[PDB]
């Protein structure tokens, strides 16, 4: 007949399909445009997702009702200790699209990405790269003829890095290790940067900066076998309804007589891969800082930690990045970071943020306190104590 | 001399602005068409001093003062307050002060020498004004109106106050505030004076909107 | 909103959906206010419209003076009670779902507003400052 | 931002949160956990309440 | 201060009218999907396309009858002024007609509706609707002359000029070519508008003085009222008359010099034969270009205006240039006098 009122398609086609992804590490469809000119660096980071907390900030918005006043703002924060650098691939240009001609490793492979080329570290003779690190003894011949290569051909260079997983409260071990691209200029000086980066440390202030904003790739959270009103937003079925009403009601005309691709149906929801963008970094934190969780105006020696820590992470006592909001994938996902594709000149992006206050209240519950150094004043000395 | 302007599209110039003889308030993010009204006549003569009072850009609702002091919302924070204290001259006191029966610049309606509060205010309070104020304070309606501040704007000078205001508290009103008083609408037909309008002992700025003959009574009144 | 509202206003929690019965918090006589339309609301199958603090509804009066009831006119809503939260961070509320009656242009038709009136609706509409007592 | 003390708790504010309605007098409270709101509704006595500031005023809990 | 007259929309012709309802329900018919018995549909098909004939014409003929107020309803000098346009005993029957149009093809709609409705025969179901297309189409084709002369004027009455009759007015007389036009510019503050009128040679030149808050009107002439009103046509003597309602004052300029292309004593009888008229007006006769001015002329204008012998306005004359701009803003406060401040302590 005819629908008999109009109203939107319950969902985005773009998203099908609602499947499980094929790793927790969301892949990095796109990097930055390559602007040859200007020095080499990362165009992405690996960290860890820890938690959020709150801001205050006096707003700058000429024209706004809030312009110079203090908004509260959330903001999460993910755990970032410098990833290492341990290997350089080399893209060429063909008829058929990318396709990778040779890796060069460094020598020395840390005991946590090795671990990740493996199913069952406990037993193995861990004899991964023990053939390759030996490519160095002979003056250095392969492994410059290789480097070599890349240099001579290649479109595009990436870098082999992983996380430094230890240095972070996750029980997990093994490290994750991805391909970043090189976007300072030149091959040759890529590669370059590539070999002499190897077995090295890179930080994130080497790669972001405050107000900058940037993306965030992740897998999302998993819910498992959901239903169709949950999964799709569907409209409950009427209360009166036999043989159940959390679904759709026609599933179908009766011509094409086939369930169509295009209704919503109960499924997996949830660890689907997102690349979210324009998240502003509000902070670029220092491991090596007490007074990280502290302010301009606030003052008191303390860092982002909240009292009893971050609930269901831990501590962070490395880098981070405190990105404005809330970003794809959960607390302990490994999540990646990434330069905007396009510069944005928004006004909203664009305006540079001061923090005034960083909210730092144990999240376990309705915490009421910043420093255990506040809590012992406002309450008095206790049973325990003195 | 009197003036129009608009704060964006208002014309309500009371509402986002406080003139004084000794100094004047407005609104953070106004235009320059705005500040200019005020600065082209004021030049370097008082202090044109920005501001927000309780996070708010309606400051001259929410606050009420003369030449020797400014009350101020118990709700001003410590940074704008500090920021009034260094703008405005030594010799005015700013005083929070704690009444809710509405904003500060409805309850009260001031000049220089006398000061007419809402009429249900409480002793200690009315004490207050009289202090910071150093003015004499009475309790009163104008035309009814217990939101003074609001239906009534003044000057040492004259006074204007709602348009239904009988003759008999016209006469009553002067000889209390010590100024002539004439009953007057603002902004074309608004009865609402004391927010369509601000004014002191040597300019009055208006709205656009405000009459020919409306402007006429302003500036023969409140003598410009 | 709309017509004579001076301003934007930033989004605020829809406490009041067609067919809620706001106290009138003017002194025209009117006793209540029945909101029938929210101005500038827009549209989903099903979905009620419903206004906030400072929108303007279409409303009728279901108590006070006969010569106010049996039609439709607006109203401004002044107070709400379903919370909703300021960029400032503060969730609040009022104790009462109330509004005031007022002309296509935003007039009030009182001369009064009994009780406190929040700033967001002050902010929005000229003639309802003017009659507030205490704001937020 | 300055604190605003929940009144009931006495608990500082870290300027955001809560709810105030209106006693219909000049001022308004400030309520903390829902908690704070329902007692304060249920319009219990602080002096017993032993969560109240009031509660250490009064019970000894203190000087 | 607007016209009443601008808000009546465009008449679309009939020739627009008839293809568009056809094509509506052309539309409209293949799109519908009928429920229902076979011959049900099919009539329900053709109902819709006779309903949507009915629509059509409906719609157009009330935008006619609604924007337009009535040409009676309106004030004294507004109803004037479409007068001579369109000619208003032909406007009646012109208003009608629009009516009756509308009435009919109510009445034709509900008959084929009802009949179609009624039959059960496919043949005749077919053919009642074209029958009624048919009908519908001769009726907008009969009245398009009609229809024709009220889009014409349409756009006729807009061009009028906006000027508010109940508030005062000065009015600027005198022959063609006294100098009439630059002694409002001189008079007027802000730069001088032009408003086109009908059954005016020039147009007329409006502008507008302050004294105080009160705001002051001012109008010229030129080619309306400067010469016999008895020589011009029934149209434009009516042009003329519609001056009497809008003039709270009226002012006449005489130019003596000649220089205007007529002589004082063909001036002086234009004038008396106005002046009675327009008691309840107050008049201030102001002999304007005096530095140019020959003795031989003042004589004439002498034995009516200054003499208390016969034909006299009883006001006392203001010698000037306007134009010179010697004594512009003395006259121009003495001709809002003489109406104001009279007709404020009058009311």
């Amino acid at each position: 007949s005819h629908r008999k009122y109009e109203a939107p398609r319950h969902g985005h086609l773009g998203f099908l399909p609602r499947k499980r992804a094929a790793s927790i590490r969301a892949r990095v469809k796109a990097f930055p445009k390559d602007d040859r000119s200007k020095p080499v660096a990362l165009t992405s980071f690996l960290g860890y997702k820890a938690g959020m907390t709150t801001i205050v900030r006096d707003l700058d918005r000429p024209g706004s009702k809030f312009h110079k006043r203090e908004v509260v703002e959330a903001v999460t924060v993910v755990d970032t200790p410098p990833v290492v650098v341990v290997g350089v691939v080399g893209y060429v240009e063909t008829p058929r699209g990318l396709r990778s001609l040779t890796t060069v490793w460094a020598e020395h492979l840390s005991d946590e990405v090795k671990r990740r080329f493996y199913k069952n570290w406990y037993k193995s003779k861990k004899k991964a790269f023990t053939k390759y690190s030996a490519k160095y003894a002979q003056d250095g011949a392969g492994i410059e003829r290789e480097l070599a290569r890349i240099k001579k051909y290649a479109s595009v260079v990436r870098v082999l890095v992983h996380t430094q997983i230890r240095k972070t409260p996750l029980a997990q071990k093994k490290a994750h290790l991805a391909e970043i691209q090189l976007n300072g200029g030149s091959i040759s000086e890529k590669v370059d940067w590539a070999r002499e980066h190897f077995e090295k440390t890179v930080a994130v202030d080497s790669v972001f900066e405050q107000n900058e904003m940037i993306d965030a790739i992740a897998v999302t959270k998993g819910h498992g076998f959901e239903g169709v009103t949950h999964r799709w937003g569907t409209k409950k079925l009427p209360r009166k309804t036999h043989r159940g009403l959390r679904k759709v009601a026609c599933i179908g005309a009766w011509h094409p007589a086939h369930v169509m691709w295009s209704v919503a149906r109960a499924g997996q929801r949830g660890y689907h891969s997102r690349t979210s963008i324009n998240h502003k970094i509000y902070r670029v934190g220092k491991g090596d800082d007490e007074a990280n969780g502290a302010t301009s105006f606030d003052r008191t020696k303390k860092t982002i930690t909240p009292m009893g820590g971050f609930v269901h992470y831990g501590e962070i006592k490395n880098d981070f990045i405190m990105v404005k909001g809330c970003i794809p994938g959960n607390r302990k996902r490994i999540v990646t970071l990434r330069k905007s594709l396009y510069t944005n000149t928004s006004r909203k992006a664009l305006e540079e943020v001061s923090l005034k206050w960083i909210d730092t209240a144990s999240k376990f519950g309705k915490g009421r306190f910043q420093t255990p150094a506040e809590k012992h004043a406002f309450m008095g000395t206790l049973k325990k104590d003195l | 001399m009197a003036t129009r302007t608009q704060f964006e599209n208002s014309n309500e110039i009371g509402v986002f602005s406080k003139l004084t003889n000794t100094y004047c308030l407005v609104a953070v993010g106004g235009s320059e068409n705005f500040y200019s009204a005020f600065e082209a006549e004021l030049g370097d003569a008082i202090p044109i001093v920005h501001t927000t009072i309780a996070g708010t850009r309606i400051i001259g609702r929410m606050t009420a003062g003369n030449r020797r002091g400014l009350l101020v919302p118990t709700q001003t924070t410590d940074q704008e307050l500090q920021h009034l204290r260094n703008s405005l001259p030594d010799s005015v006191k700013i005083q929070r002060v704690e009444e809710r029966l509405s904003a500060l610049g409805n309850v009260i309606c001031c000049n220089d020498y006398v000061a007419l509060v809402h009429p249900d205010i409480d002793r200690e309070t009315e004490e207050l004004i009289s202090d910071v104020l150093g003015v004499e304070v009475f309790r009163q309606t104008i035309s009814g109106n217990i939101l003074v501040g609001s239906y009534c704007s003044l000057s040492n000078q004259g006074g204007l106050v709602h348009p239904q205001t009988s003759v008999q508290d016209q006469e009553e009103l002067s000889s209390l505030l010590q100024v002539p008083l004439v009953a007057g609408t603002v902004n074309r037909g608004s009865s609402v004076v004391g927010a369509g309008m601000v004014v002191n002992d040597y300019l009055a700025v208006t709205g656009l909107d405000t009459t020919a003959p409306e402007l006429s009574v302003i500036e023969s009144i409140f003598r410009l | 909103s709309g017509n004579g509202a001076q301003g934007t206003k930033f989004r605020i929690s829809l406490g009041l959906p067609v067919g809620a019965i706001m106290n009138c918090a003017d002194n025209s006589g009117a006793r209540n206010l029945y909101i029938i339309a929210v101005k500038g609301s827009g549209s989903r199958l099903n979905r009620l419209p419903a206004a906030s603090l400072g929108d303007m509804v279409m409303a009728t009066v279901k108590k006070g003076k006969p010569e106010l009831r049996k039609k439709v006119m607006p109203a401004i809503v002044v107070r709400q009670a379903k919370s909703w939260r300021r960029r400032d961070g503060v969730f609040l509320y009022f104790e009462d779902n109330a509004g005031v009656i007022a002309n296509p242009k935003g007039e009030m038709k009182g001369s009064a507003i009994t009780g406190p009136v929040g700033k967001e609706c002050a902010d929005l509409w000229p003639r309802v400052a003017s009659n507030s007592g205490v704001v937020v | 931002m300055r604190i605003y003390q929940c009144h009931f708790c006495s608990s500082p504010c870290y300027p955001g949160h809560g709810i105030m309605f209106v006693r219909n007098d000049a001022k308004e409270f400030r309520f903390c956990r829902s908690k704070c709101h329902k007692a304060f509704k249920q319009r219990r006595n602080p002096r017993k309440l032993k969560w109240t500031k009031a509660f250490r005023k009064a019970a000894g809990k203190e000087l | 201060m607007q016209l009443s007259w601008k808000d009546i929309p465009t008449v679309a012709p009939a020739n627009d009218l008839l293809d568009i309802v056809l094509n509506r329900t052309q539309r409209k018919t293949p799109t519908v999907i009928r429920p229902g018995f076979k011959i049900t549909r099919i009539r329900a098909f053709y109902m819709r396309k006779v309903k949507y004939t009915g629509e059509g014409f409906v719609e157009k003929f009330e935008d006619i009858l609604k924007g337009f107020p009535n040409i009676n309803d309106v004030h004294p000098f507004h109803r004037d002024l479409m007068d001579t346009l369109y000619e208003k005993n032909h406007y009646k029957i012109s208003l009608a007609a629009i009516s009756r149009a509308k009435s009919l093809v109510e009445q034709v709609a509900r008959d084929y509706v009802r009949l179609l409705k009624f039959g059960q025969s496919l043949f005749q179901c077919k053919q009642l609707k074209r029958a009624a297309l048919g009908r519908m189409a001769t009726i907008v084709k009969k009245l398009r002359d009609p229809l024709a002369y009220l889009e014409q004027v349409r756009q006729h009455i807009g061009r009028l000029p906006s000027i508010d009759p109940n508030t005062r007015t000065l009015l600027i007389c005198g022959y063609p070519n006294v100098g009439k036009s630059s002694f409002l510019r001189c008079i007027t503050k802000s730069d001088v508008d032009v408003q086109p009128y009908a059954f005016t040679t020039k147009s007329l030149y409006v502008g507008h003085f302050d004294y105080k808050y009160l705001r002051f009107q001012a109008i010229d002439t030129p080619g309306i009222l400067d010469r016999p009103t008895e020589e011009m046509n029934n149209i434009e003597m009516q042009s003329i008359y519609a001056i009497a309602h809008l003039r709270s004052c009226v002012l006449y300029f005489m130019d003596l010099s000649e220089q205007c292309g007529f002589t004082i004593e063909a001036q002086v009888k234009l004038f008396h034969s106005i002046k009675p008229l327009f008691a309840n007006k107050s008049v201030m006769v102001v002999i304007n270009k005096t530095d140019i001015i020959r003795p031989e002329d003042l004589d004439e204008e002498r034995a009516q205006l200054l003499e208390s012998v016969k034909e006299v306005p009883g006001v006392e004359i203001m010698t000037s240039s306007c134009q010179l701009e010697e004594n512009v803003m003395e006259v121009r406060n003495k001709a809002c006098e003489k109406l104001l401040a009279s007709r404020i302590e009058n009311k």
